[PDB]
């Protein structure tokens, strides 16, 4: 079983964070399974 | 109680496994991170290449370092929008200054130019990015250290004295292994006493050992059930030491969260709820703050009036008369 691990996105409001949330999400499932 | 926005998304690499969370707005990063609500192995600083660092950029960094994230990956986003080479460099050199001010190797920091917009969109030339991303948090984030491979806390619930065996301490083992016949330290409030773990039972079930997640009762060798005192905790001896003195990150509820209707100013004696009980404690504000707002969250040293078994990390209550008004994280201990 694999390791987990606890991440999240910080940063200023409205520079991305919850895009970016969104895109890895995508293109790691596109890419990987 | 604490109003708090976040979102949970999980996600594969092909070798681990992610928990992700996002909040919405500023106070929502502040609520959250201290009250560990959403604690993070490793963070992702996101920062527009367009608009460069800001203030929450900083204060963000700031509170990592506060409640203790240990990792940053810094992603410059909105590059599909700048074109100087130049202008990148320029950001990039400023966040590592930055990252660098608080105490983060701002050099070897990975930083991703990419385009979370576009890759969004299926443009599979900044996908890549998000790919390069993803290769940074496999390799850069260490594999985080599991609660049983910790040293032994547990944190007495309750005691008991179950005739002609002895004194019984009950609770849940926070972190780490007891094996029957293992020594153990009790710390905190009176002087740190040892003594032996002479068994482990669980609803009359009697065991080998307690584990990381169970709630045990946990029996010692010769110490009198009167000589533990509520605040107290079980640990691998020399693994915890008990401290007074400590520094602190703390968000102050504000009304609406059912916390204080006025501030209070230099000279506010509160209790400090640390696992199980309430320890009065002295407080110092930074120079210039004369008075602490509902809602506001503060650098805070603070002087507890018996000593209390705690490490860097360790959160915390604010309570006034029972009622919770503000929630901490112990910084860093100073004595
Ligand atoms: C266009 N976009 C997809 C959404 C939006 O309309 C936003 C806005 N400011 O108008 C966001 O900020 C929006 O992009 C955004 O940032 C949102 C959030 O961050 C979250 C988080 O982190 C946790 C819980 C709920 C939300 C959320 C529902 O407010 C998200 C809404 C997002
Ligand atoms: N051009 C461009 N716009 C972006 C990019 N990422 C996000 N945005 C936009 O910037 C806005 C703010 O993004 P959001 O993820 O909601 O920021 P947050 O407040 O940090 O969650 C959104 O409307 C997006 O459309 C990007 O890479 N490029
Ligand atoms: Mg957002």
């Amino acid at each position: 079983t694999k390791p987990h691990v606890n991440v999240g996105t910080i940063g200023h409001v409205d520079h991305g964070k919850t895009t970016l949330t969104a895109a890895i999400t995508t293109v790691l499932a596109k890419t990987y399974g | 109680g604490i109003t708090i926005n976040t979102s949970h998304v999980e996600y594969d690499t092909p070798t681990r496994h992610y928990a992700h969370v996002d909040c919405p707005g500023h106070a929502d990063y502040v609520k959250n991170m201290i009250t560990g609500a959403a604690q993070m192995d490793g963070a992702i600083l996101v920062v527009a290449a367009t608009d460069g660092p800001m203030p929450q950029t900083r204060e963000h960094i700031l509170l990592g370092r506060q409640v203790g994230v240990p990792y940053i990956i810094v992603f410059l986003n909105k590059c599909d929008m700048v074109d100087d080479e130049e202008l990148l460099e320029l950001v990039e050199m400023e966040v590592r200054e930055l990252l660098s001010q608080y105490d983060f190797p701002g050099d070897d920091t990975p930083i991703v130019r990419g385009s979370a917009l576009k890759a969004l969109e299926g443009d599979a030339e900044w996908e890549a990015k998000i790919l390069e991303l993803a290769g940074f948090l496999d390799s850069y984030i260490p594999e985080p250290e599991r609660a049983i491979d910790k040293p032994f806390l547990l944190p007495i619930e309750d005691v008991f004295s179950i005739s002609g065996r002895g004194t019984v301490v009950t609770g849940r083992v926070e972190r780490g292994i007891i094996k029957v016949g293992e020594e153990v330290e009790i710390v905190g409030i009176k002087e740190t006493q040892k003594s032996t773990c002479t068994g482990v039972e669980m609803f009359r079930k009697l065991l080998d050992e307690g584990r990381a997640g169970e709630n045990v009762g946990v029996l010692l060798r010769g110490i009198k059930r009167e000589e533990i005192e509520r605040g107290q905790v079980l640990a691998k001896p020399g693994t915890i030491k008990p401290h007074t003195k400590f520094e602190s990150e703390v968000y102050i509820l504000s009304k609406d969260e059912g916390g204080r209707h006025t501030p209070f100013f230099k000279g506010y004696r509160p209790q400090f709820y640390f696992r199980t009980t309430d320890v009065t404690g002295t407080i110092e504000l930074p120079e210039g703050v004369e008075m602490v707002m509902p809602g506001d969250n503060i650098k805070m040293v603070v002087t507890l009036i018996h000593p209390i078994a705690m490490d860097d990390g360790l959160r915390f209550a604010i309570r006034e008369g029972g009622r919770t008004v503000g929630a901490g994280v112990v910084a860093k201990v100073l004595g």
